[PDB]
């Protein structure tokens, strides 16, 4: 008679509307994310016009401004290593055997490699804690030069065009709001896609699981 | 290749003596390697034009003549926005079946799918042209009948259903 052919029969002509109603959804989403971006080039455009020049030649300032804040996160974040990098150290120390600390950290002129040979093992793990930990230093003090030279960078230019960047700021502003619902938008864009494209999956995949069944028949009716 | 804009399900229906896999091979692009229908009981066969800047991806459903055991109707006809009933020019028997496929239609499909009827040289008219055109305007169907070896108007046909059928959405959706 038939086997499993009136279930995925349904599953596909149901794929069907989940596909339409899909990609409906993504055009849409493709439409409010052209007009959005048309609307801000056209107001962007009109507040430069009636801005003036200021906009133009400040914009050096908010580039440091950004650079700015790109070296205060990397900053951040090498503080956090040295911190847990920190933590290893001492719960590395937590292996105790007093004397032996402050043998490390009294004087690291000579430590003689051979001593560890007639002590505690558990100063090798200890010791490259100490490895880490320092050049985790290391990189911390680096990014805040870093730092400290993008701020004062971005204060001096501040002060050189301190006129054009008051008068430029609802430019930028506006810029910014424009590119952060730019990107939501095609956040959501991108979103629907996936949702489509894998529609489509599953219609390609209970067709081909449609022509198997008839592929069983084939080899079933072979035998004759 | 899963490229396109609309997705539309389009039957093919119509007594079983017209041999519509032959006009179809030539435009269809078979899904599947054997057989489909006298195992599954469909033939699954896809084409894709272009309409009005839109891409139509439109899928044929094919046959289930041998509805000698065929409960799978309720999923056959079900989402289907096109429908072929296909009738023989040579024959008078399938184009007074062509009210019992209708009944089918409008027992298991929607009631707003596009319904066109088609007619398939050594034979010489058994259903004269003017009948079968007027029997299709007092149902409210489309018409246009084409033989194997001049297969222009076949092609004219699936566009011409496909482009009526996007009319129909892109109205829906319109209204918003």
């Amino acid at each position: 008679v038939d086997p499993r052919i009136q279930g995925e029969l349904e599953k596909l002509n149901q794929s069907t509307d989940d596909i339409n109603r899909r990609e409906t959804e993504l055009e849409d989403a493709r439409q409010k994310f052209r007009s959005v971006l048309v609307e801000a080039t056209v107001k962007l455009d009109e507040l430069v016009k009636k801005i003036g020049k200021a906009v133009e030649d400040s914009k050096p300032y908010w580039e440091a401004r950004r650079v700015a804040r790109q070296a205060q996160l990397e900053a951040q974040k090498a503080t956090q290593d040295f911190q847990r990098a920190t933590e290893v150290l001492r719960a590395a120390k937590e292996t105790i055997s007093l004397a032996e600390q402050r043998l490390l950290e009294d004087d690291k002129r000579q430590f003689d490699s051979a001593w560890q040979e007639m002590l505690n093992h558990a100063t090798q793990r200890v010791m490259e804690a100490e490895q880490t930990k320092t050049r985790s230093e290391l990189v911390h003090k680096e990014t805040a030069a870093r730092y400290n030279a993008a701020m004062g960078r971005m204060r001096q230019l501040e002060k050189k065009l301190k006129r054009a960047i008051n008068k430029s700021k609802p430019y930028f502003e506006l810029k910014a709001k424009y590119y952060v619902q730019l990107e939501q938008l095609k956040k959501t864009v991108d979103d629907l896609q996936a949702k489509l494209t894998l529609a489509k999956g599953e219609y390609k995949m209970a067709l081909k699981n449609l022509e198997m069944i008839s592929d069983e028949i084939h080899e079933r009716r072979r035998s004759s | 290749d899963d490229e396109y804009d609309y997705l539309f399900k389009v039957v093919l229906i119509g007594d079983s003596g017209v041999g519509k896999s032959n006009l179809l091979s030539r435009f269809t692009r078979n899904e599947f390697n054997l057989e489909s229908k006298s195992t599954i009981g469909v033939e699954f066969a896809t084409r894709s034009i272009q309409v009005d800047g839109k891409t139509i991806k439109a899928q044929i459903w094919d046959t289930a003549g041998l509805e000698r055991y065929r409960a799978i109707t309720s999923a056959y006809y079900r989402g289907a926005v096109g429908a072929l009933l296909v009738y023989d020019i040579a024959k008078h028997l399938t184009y007074e079946n062509v009210e019992r496929w209708l009944k089918e239609l409008r027992d298991h499909a929607d009631s707003n799918i596009v319904i066109m009827l088609v007619g398939n040289l050594r034979h010489l008219r058994a259903v004269p042209t003017d009948e079968a055109r007027a029997f299709a305007e007092k149902n409210g169907l489309s018409f246009i009948e084409t033989s194997a070896l001049d297969s222009t108007n076949v092609e004219a046909a699936f566009q011409t259903i496909l482009t009526e059928i996007y009319r129909i959405v892109s109205q829906k959706q319109m209204s918003d």
